[PDB]
């Protein structure tokens, strides 16, 4: 997070380099983020 | 109480005149437009950088659909076919029967995720909070026999989504 | 006092005898429904709110002061109301809606619901 | 002459050309057609409030209101005053969602992209509106006969305090690069020239009367919900031009922010849906304690409420023009017809008439005047 | 009284009769002109024969008002191809090229299915 | 609880499985059949029976407005325990 | 609002405004996405006494409609007093 | 000749003597609430649901059984007789569950409609309900006795039609409960009608139990074979499924009853 | 008052009532019933050979002023004789004032156009021949407006089926789209929702 | 009183060629025209004061892939409401149906005596309330 940025960067997701047997280092996709972390990423919540 | 937008008497003093003039051969007003599109050059773009950035939601967004448990593990649903009934896309088929206990529930429970028009009706009926939308919003497929979901599917979005969904209602239900 | 430059309204021309055309039509009118018979509701009606219009232009030279006496816009719309009101009394003579009814319809034409 | 045919929402135009001019334009629609008039009788009143959010798909909360305002005019009930001030509030955010989709496409048409990107950035947080408190970007189905669905969430009201309060130099910078420039003057100016008289007679409405002098507005001569409770300004034209439309447009959308900042400071508390459970559902704490309350649960979303045998022609000033819906009720929880009245439907059939004596490019300038969306004119 | 009906354009069969020869006339000499425009793979002779086919399918009406309105939708009909507004897929509409021939004895319609 | 059939073939919580000649089967080969492996006839049988000290008691699932209709459960009869309707909780009176 | 101030000042004269002070990117002047419950109101029906349905039934006070004419001197009128006219706005009658 | 004259919110009808008010109301269209009355079974007058109001009678009295008398204007519709529905309509729901999604009867409920109709929107019930114990009286009908509201239908059809004297109240007041006391099964050859006479979810249908709600399912009228009465059914369909067999009334043949083979 | 019940302006009942009178003298040859609903709406019932007179005088007259035509629709009741109901919304900005013009016709009988009055009607009337089947005469362009070149019948009459009688495919054998008879892997299920039991005792029929 | 040309045509109405409906829709279809009966677990009569048009009920068949109900008749969910019987039996006429007209069977008028419930000599007399 960065709180100094304009609403909607402040957040982000460097996604993992492997995911379930996955080569994910190229082939990242928005899918991979877990449903706990899906609501803060989205701005549904501030806690994570 | 009205106004009038373009009802005015340009001037015909000279100066005036002649301030219209100069618009005219030097192109004054022009200019003026690309000092507009200059000054966008030199501030922040708005774009955000999707997939590591995702645009905000709130807790009331309507997304993929999701069938709940109790905290027991038993099913929600109790076959009432409300969602069914309301649904204005008839994107609901169910079918019931008395389990083998006894008790009330599904053997068919599917939602044509094509005929569906993400309304938040079937949601809105449910008497024991079982049908959900989700927030999940990235499920295309490459197939349109991937988007007929039935029980097993929703069940599986439910227990894949709980985490997510409980905490959804959790801030929205007082609202409701 | 002072001709208006414009009447507000895209296609509709400044009248600058307001008066003087207004007593033409309205005298045409009350011509144009002698032929009308005198039991017609229609002339009657028509008549009477035909005369408080005249009455009321030869009563006020002020344009200004007779649009608030009129109540029916700028005096350039009052006009072509007039022209329309001329226009319906030549076409109710062919028409003739004074007669009885035609025909009443079928026993259950207008129940709602079924 | 040479006719040809244009097109691939999507219209097919076949035209009549003698060189440059157009003789005569006949537009072809049905491409959007779907039958939303002959659904509507399968359905009860509830399900067939979505069938509106996409009719005029610009203006989604607009046509939800005025099915609301017909459905609620049959059942003669009347919703509270909250729920008024939210639909007057989302219907001047609507408004602005609308007119800036229509000046800027508009623009886009012909040849000014740069101000669809700056005025989508807005629109982008309008949409975050409708995401708050219906949970949809766009077809909400938040406005229904009885009031509202739910309450606005706290702190929502701060948000729109704070876009309102940034849209007005937003709007400046559009005006900046198109209402004193040239080219696009040249391109507006005595284009699609329409009488008052023929306005009228041709059953144009909204700006297109408004852009000729005619002094008519269903949001000040027949009010409806509380807009005979705010003040505003009614913009009106002088030549009757594209050019003069487009500024009734872009006043409008700034006599929106003025209404906007008036239902921010008067709303008032309560409740946000008709307090009568045979019309609108009761609240999910008392479906699940009191046995009243579940029985109307269960009937309001199976069977649904029945509506007062009747007929009724309702209709409000839609950012388009005169929106309403010919509804008629036969005593039972469908409606057994439902004729909607889209104002592009009568201003489309005038294109013909407009575009006499014009260029090919000027069809394109007087079809975004026009402010058509299919749609609603297919249905 | 009853049976006095106000008319659409004729006023006895004799009338009507001839709107629907004058309509078959300007079928007739269309239907080279739908082929070549359209590049339909029909032959005229085809084509023709559709026509009459149509025609001869409302050879046992005998009411000029309905008479009326068939000739009214046939102009209409032949004025949406002589402008080239249907395409291609709505003129080879006529000819169902692509159903399967459906059975019409019983026993052919007894083994398929229970429709009769 | 999730048992295959003798072809394979995993049997859902309705007892769905196609038979050994059943074309239909088709649709998995190169995929999967997606079942549910949290049967809820299983899990809500091993949640313990309720022993509570009146003859009348109320189920509403756990969280108020958060869960179910508020039922009432008779439990006069000591054959058998007074089971919820919504939620399958079951509850036994107190040795009397 | 990381623009440096030479960039402000490059901005804000092209465009012959301050943009700094009316900004199209939000910043922390937005409400916090986790809020406190609410506890809305109820509405005028709740009430345990003196409130009966029959009382506050809109739906059954609608009426069938009233036959004025049926097929099976006196003043002229109008659908009713003509509309008043416009007054023009003291906010800004000229745009 | 015999007739004599009464009104029906003034309206004048002719009715012979010994015609109920419920009967007065029949004749012009107006179908008076009720749920302990049934024109095949004798009179009860105990659900209270029919009070109705006769001009210059203080006291409500009930359709169902008070005799018409000459010159009466029975007022179907005013303050006084909807203020009396919507009283004995709460009472009503008071103790009853919160069952109607669970309840087989949902969608087709005499209880439900008529307090969509007659009654009021809302509860004013802030004690705790009370919970029966439910009786097994065969594998055809289903009872959850909590939904029972003591109307005693099924106490007469059982006892005038099936000739069954089997069923009865036993307690009293707020504990009196419908039942067969001993563990008795309900076994004549009409007991399946106790499921349609039976206004509420309490008797229902255990080979129908769970399998469809009634608004999703297509009427087919159709004729029974199963002996050689004839007797008139409808079947009830759902997605190219047959769900269930209800009569169909015909009063020369079977009125409104089947037998358990036929259903 | 009641929150929860629409407010009743008894004032402008009176003036609509009044006025329904009014044009009920002035075209008696027509004029077949006149009413005004609870929600201050007046209908005026004609006989369709009125169409022409009664709308002209309703635009033209100094107290209608009737010039702008809202909507021009039609509903299909099969249980008349004269099943389709033609219903013109008018609005007058005078009077600032609508009123609502009612006539009938069947599948055979003409209406006459009412372009001549209100140039409006051209597209109006494409739409209910096109949707209803109704025929009006003297059209300047009457044609299809909505349905598909070539689409056989008209899909809003009441006998018409949901989902019509063929559905468009793309074969590629013939490589173009085909018409064929409609068959629906899920068939529209029907609800039975109304209720048994009498909502509205204000609008009962007698029996 | 129209003073408009009239002409007398003395066939009776008959619109088969200028609805669209596929032959195949009309000469084998049976409409049935009914009042439809009480539903028998409600006590009310409301649903059974029109009369009804309905058809005959064909093929529904499982979809292979999710199991739903195909068909492949397009009148499967056609049902049309009259007032009377003659309104019904006018509109299948003139449509070209063949048609079945069932009467309507209203519930014959009753004897309802509450005092029969206690009674002397007759078995009238009920053994519980
Ligand atoms: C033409 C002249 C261009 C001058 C270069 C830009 C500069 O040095 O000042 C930018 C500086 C910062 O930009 P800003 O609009 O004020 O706001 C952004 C924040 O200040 C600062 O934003 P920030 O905090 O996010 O800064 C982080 C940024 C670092 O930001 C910078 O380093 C500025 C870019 C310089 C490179 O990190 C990077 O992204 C660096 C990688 C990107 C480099 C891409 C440009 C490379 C040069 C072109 C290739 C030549 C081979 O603006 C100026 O002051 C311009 C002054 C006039 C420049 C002419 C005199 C030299
Ligand atoms: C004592 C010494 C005497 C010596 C001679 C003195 C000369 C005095 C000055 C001469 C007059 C000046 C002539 C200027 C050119 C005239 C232009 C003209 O015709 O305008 C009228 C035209 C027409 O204007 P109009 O549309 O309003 O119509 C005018 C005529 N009526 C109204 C009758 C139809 O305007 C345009 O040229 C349109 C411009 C479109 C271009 C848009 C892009 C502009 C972006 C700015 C680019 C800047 C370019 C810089 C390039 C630098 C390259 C190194
Ligand atoms: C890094 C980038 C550094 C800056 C690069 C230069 C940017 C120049 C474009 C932005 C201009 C700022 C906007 C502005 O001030 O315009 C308003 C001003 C005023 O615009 P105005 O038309 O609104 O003024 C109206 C009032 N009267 C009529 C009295 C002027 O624009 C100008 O004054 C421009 C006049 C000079 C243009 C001469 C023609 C071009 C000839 C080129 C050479 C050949
Ligand atoms: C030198 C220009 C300034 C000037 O003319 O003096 C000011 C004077 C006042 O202006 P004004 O309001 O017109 O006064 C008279 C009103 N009856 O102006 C006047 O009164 C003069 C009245 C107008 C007559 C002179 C205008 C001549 C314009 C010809 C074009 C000149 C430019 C040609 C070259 C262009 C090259 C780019
Ligand atoms: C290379 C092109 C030149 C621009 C880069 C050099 C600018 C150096 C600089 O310091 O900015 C100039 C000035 C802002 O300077 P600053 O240090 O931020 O202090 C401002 C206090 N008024 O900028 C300004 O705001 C003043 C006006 C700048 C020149 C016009
Ligand atoms: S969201 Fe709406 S359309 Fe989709 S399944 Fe639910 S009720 Fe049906
Ligand atoms: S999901 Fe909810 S509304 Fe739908 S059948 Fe199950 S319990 Fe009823
Ligand atoms: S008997 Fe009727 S009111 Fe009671 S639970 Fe069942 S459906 Fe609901
Ligand atoms: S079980 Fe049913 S029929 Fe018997 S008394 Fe109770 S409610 Fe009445
Ligand atoms: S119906 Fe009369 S008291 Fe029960
Ligand atoms: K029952
Ligand atoms: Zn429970």
């Amino acid at each position: 997070e960065d709180n100094k940025q304009f609403f909607g960067r402040h957040r982000w997701v460097i996604y993992t380099t492997e995911m379930n047997g996955k080569n994910t280092f190229w082939d990242v996709d928005g899918s991979m983020v877990p449903p706990e972390w899906h609501r803060w990423l989205h701005c549904m919540t501030d806690d994570p | 109480t009205y106004k009038y937008v373009n009802l005015r008497e340009p001037s015909m003093d000279m100066k005036s005149v002649t301030d219209r003039a100069a618009q005219t051969l030097l192109w004054t007003e022009l200019i003026r437009g690309l000092g507009m599109t200059l000054s966008y050059l030199f501030r922040e773009p708005a774009t955000i950088n999707y997939p590591f950035e995702k645009g905000p939601l709130s807790p009331r967004f309507r997304g993929e659909h999701a069938l709940r448990r109790y905290p027991s593990g038993e099913e929600r649903c109790i076959a009432c076919k409300l969602c069914e009934a309301v649904c204005p896309a008839q994107a609901i088929t169910i079918e019931a029967e008395p389990r083998a206990d006894g008790s009330r529930r599904t053997t068919r429970y599917d939602i044509d995720m094509t005929k569906c028009i993400y309304c938040g009706f079937c949601q809105e009926a449910c008497p024991v909070d079982a049908i959900v939308e989700g927030p999940n919003f990235e499920f295309s497929t490459e197939t349109h026999e991937e988007l007929l979901y039935n029980k097993e599917k929703l069940l599986n979005n439910g227990d894949k989504w709980e985490a997510e969904i409980a905490a959804n209602i959790q801030a929205d239900y007082l609202y409701r | 006092g002072l001709l208006k430059k414009t009447t507000g309204l895209v296609g509709l021309a400044v009248c600058e005898t307001p008066h003087e055309r207004l007593k033409i039509l309205y005298t045409k009118i009350l011509d144009v429904l002698g032929h009308i018979p005198k039991n017609a509701a229609y002339r009657k009606y028509t008549e009477q709110i035909t005369n408080e219009k005249l009455s009321m232009v030869k009563a006020e030279p002020d344009v200004k002061k007779l649009e608030e006496r009129l109540q029916g816009g700028q005096i350039e719309e009052v006009i072509l109301q007039a022209e329309n009101e001329l226009s319906l009394a030549r076409k109710m003579i062919q028409w003739k809606p004074w007669e009885p009814l035609v025909e009443e319809p079928p026993a259950s034409q207008w129940k709602w619901p079924i | 002459n040479l006719t040809l045919n244009f097109g691939p929402g999507v219209l097919r135009l076949v035209m009549e050309l003698s060189g440059e001019m157009v003789r005569k334009c006949d537009p072809h629609i049905g491409l959007l057609h779907r039958g939303t008039e002959k659904l509507i009788e399968y359905k009860t009143y509830l399900q067939a409030l979505p069938y509106f959010d996409r009719l005029d798909y610009v203006s989604m909360m607009c046509n939800e209101q005025a099915y609301s305002l017909a459905v609620e005019k049959l059942l003669n009930i009347r919703p509270p005053p909250r729920a008024q001030w939210i639909r007057v509030l989302f219907g001047e955010i609507t408004r602005l969602l609308n007119h800036i989709m229509a000046v800027t496409t508009h623009a886009l048409d012909i040849g000014a992209m740069t101000p669809f990107f700056w005025m989508f950035e807005e629109r982008e947080k309008m949409f975050e509106f409708y995401e708050r408190v219906s949970g949809a970007r766009m077809h909400a189905a938040y406005v229904r006969p009885g009031g509202v669905h739910q309450d606005l969430p706290l702190g929502l009201m701060d948000d729109i305090y704070e876009f309102s309060k940034n849209f007005s130099l937003r709007i400046d910078e559009l005006e900046e690069m198109l209402t004193n420039n040239r080219i696009w003057r040249n391109r507006t100016v005595d284009i699609g020239i329409v009488t008052a008289e023929d306005a009228l007679n041709y059953g144009f409405s909204g700006v297109m009367l408004r852009g000729s002098g005619i002094q008519w507005d269903l949001r000040k001569t027949q009010p409806y919900d509380v807009y005979d409770q705010v003040e505003f300004d009614v913009p009106i034209g002088s030549r009757g031009d594209c050019y003069d439309r487009y500024l009734c447009r872009v006043e409008e959308m700034r006599q929106s922010i003025r209404i906007i900042s008036q239902c921010l400071n008067k709303m008032p508390p309560g409740e946000i849906k008709v307090d009568d459970a045979k019309v609108s559902p009761p609240k999910r704490a008392e479906m699940k304690t009191s046995m009243e309350s579940l029985i109307h649960h269960f009937k309001l979303y199976t069977e649904g409420y029945q509506v007062p045998p009747g007929a009724t022609y309702t209709a409000i000033e839609a950012p388009k023009g005169e929106f309403g819906v010919y509804l008629v009720s036969d005593g039972s929880s469908r409606p057994y017809r439902c004729k909607i009245k889209a104002p592009g439907f009568a201003h489309l059939a005038g294109l013909d008439k407009m575009s006499k004596g014009h260029m090919l490019a000027d069809v394109v300038a007087i079809i975004g005047t026009q402010d058509i969306v299919f749609g609603e004119v297919d249905r | 009284a009853s049976t006095s009906v106000k008319p659409i354009f004729s006023r006895d069969m004799n009338e009507a009769k001839r709107r629907v020869r004058e309509l078959y006339r300007a079928w007739y000499r269309e239907v080279p002109n739908t082929v070549h425009l359209f590049q339909l793979d029909i032959s005229v002779k085809q084509g023709r024969d559709k026509v009459r086919e149509m025609f001869k399918k409302n050879a046992h009406i005998t009411d000029p008002r309905v008479v009326d309105l068939l000739v009214i939708k046939g102009k209409m009909e032949l004025e949406e191809t002589i402008k080239v507004w249907k395409q291609r897929t709505h003129v080879m509409r006529f000819f169902h090229e692509t159903e399967a021939p459906r059975p019409k004895d019983f026993l052919s319609k007894f083994y398929v299915g229970h429709d009769p | 609880g999730v048992r295959t059939s003798p072809t394979g073939e995993k049997v859902t919580h309705t007892g769905q499985v196609y038979d050994d000649g059943d074309y239909r089967k088709v649709r998995f080969v190169g995929r999967q059949k997606e079942v549910n492996e949290n049967f809820a006839i299983d899990l809500i049988a091993e949640q313990p029976v309720s022993q509570v000290g009146s003859r009348v008691i109320s189920c509403d699932g756990g969280g108020g407005a958060l869960g179910h209709p508020r039922v009432y459960i008779n439990l006069d009869k000591e054959t058998k325990t007074g089971t919820c309707g919504y939620c399958g909780l079951q509850f036994r009176q107190q040795h009397h | 609002a990381s623009a440096t101030r030479f960039i402000q000042w490059l901005r804000n004269w092209a465009s012959g405004r301050d943009l700094q002070a009316k900004l199209q990117l939000r910043y922390q002047e937005i409400s916090k996405r986790t809020q406190p419950p609410p506890k809305l109101p109820v509405g005028p029906s709740h009430k345990l006494s003196n409130n009966y349905y029959c009382t506050r039934d809109g739906r059954r006070e609608a009426m069938p409609p009233s036959i004025v004419m049926s097929s099976q001197e006196k003043k002229a009128v109008s659908p009713a007093p003509p509309i008043k006219r416009w007054e023009l706005s003291q906010d800004e009658p000229y745009l | 000749s015999n007739l004599i004259e009464v009104f029906v919110d003034g309206q004048s009808v002719m009715v012979e003597p010994g015609t109920t008010v419920l009967q007065a109301c029949e004749k012009v269209g107006m179908q008076i609430p009720r749920f302990c009355y049934h024109e095949r079974l004798s009179v009860a007058g105990n659900c209270r649901m029919c009070l109705v109001e006769i001009e210059k009678a203080p006291k409500v009295v009930a359709a169902c059984a008070m005799p018409v008398m000459k010159g009466w204007n029975i007022l179907t519709n005013s303050e006084k007789t909807k203020k009396a529905r919507e009283g004995v309509m709460e009472f009503l729901l008071a103790n009853h569950p919160l069952d109607c999604p669970i309840c087989d009867q949902g969608g087709e409920c005499d209880l439900q409609d008529q307090s969509m109709m007659f009654g009021s929107d809302r509860s004013r019930f802030l004690e705790g309900k009370r919970a029966v114990e439910d009786k097994n009286i065969g594998p055809l009908v289903k009872t959850i006795m909590t939904r029972c509201i003591q109307c005693t239908r099924c106490i007469r059809f059982a006892s005038e039609i099936a000739g069954v004297d089997d069923l009865g109240t036993t307690g009293r007041g707020n504990d009196m409960q419908v039942g067969t006391y001993i563990e008795k099964m309900f076994m004549s050859e009409l007991s399946g009608n106790i499921i349609d006479i039976c206004p509420v979810g309490a008797l229902t249908s255990k080979p129908y139990a769970f399998t469809a709600r009634p608004w999703e399912t297509r009427k087919t009228e159709s004729i029974d074979v199963m002996d050689a009465v004839g007797s008139n059914i409808v079947v009830s369909t759902r997605t190219g499924e047959v769900m269930r067999i209800l009569p169909r009334m015909h009063e020369d043949i079977n009125e409104e009853w089947i037998s358990d083979k036929t259903r | 008052t009641r929150p929860t019940v629409r407010p009743r302006n008894d004032v402008a009942h009176k003036q609509l009532s009044a006025f329904g009178e009014y044009v009920a003298e002035i075209l008696p040859k027509y004029v077949q019933q006149v009413q005004v609903s609870c929600f201050n709406e007046l209908e005026i019932c004609i006989h369709p050979d009125g169409v022409i007179p009664v709308l002209t005088f309703l635009r033209d007259h100094s107290n209608a002023q009737f010039k702008s035509l809202a909507d021009l629709t039609a509903v299909d009741i099969p249980t008349r004789q004269n099943r389709f109901e033609i219903v013109y919304n008018l609005l007058s900005l005078r009077f600032n004032s609508r009123i609502r013009v009612k006539t009938y016709t069947d599948e055979l009988t003409p209406i006459e156009s009412s372009v001549p009055v209100y140039k409006a009607a051209n597209w109006y009337e494409r739409e209910i021949w096109d949707m209803f089947g109704v025929f009006f005469a003297n059209h300047p362009d009457l044609r299809r407006i909505l349905t598909d070149y070539g689409f056989e019948g008209h899909p809003f009459r009441k006998d018409f089926p949901l989902s019509g009688y063929v559905e468009l495919r793309y074969d590629d054998e013939v490589k173009r789209v085909v018409a064929e008879p409609v068959e629906l892997a899920q068939e529209f299920r029907k609800f039975d929702l109304n209720s048994p039991w009498e909502a509205f005792p204000a609008y009962r029929q007698p029996p | 009183t129209r003073d408009t040309q009239l002409i007398t045509v003395d066939e009776k109405l008959d619109i088969t060629t200028i609805t669209g409906v596929p032959e195949e829709h009309i000469k084998t279809r049976k409409a049935r025209i009914f009042v439809p009966a009480r539903n028998n677990m409600q006590s009310g009569v409301n649903n059974t004061k029109k009369w009804k048009m309905e058809f005959d009920t064909r093929e529904r068949w499982e979809n292979p892939l999710m199991g739903w109900a195909s068909t492949a008749d397009p009148l499967s969910n056609l049902v049309l409401t009259f007032s009377t019987k003659e309104d019904a039996v006018a509109f299948a006429e003139k449509n070209g149906w063949s048609y079945d007209v069932e009467e309507r069977k209203v519930p014959k008028p009753k004897s309802k005596s509450y005092g029969a419930n206690f009674s002397w000599n007759k078995r009238t007399r009920v053994s519980t309330k």
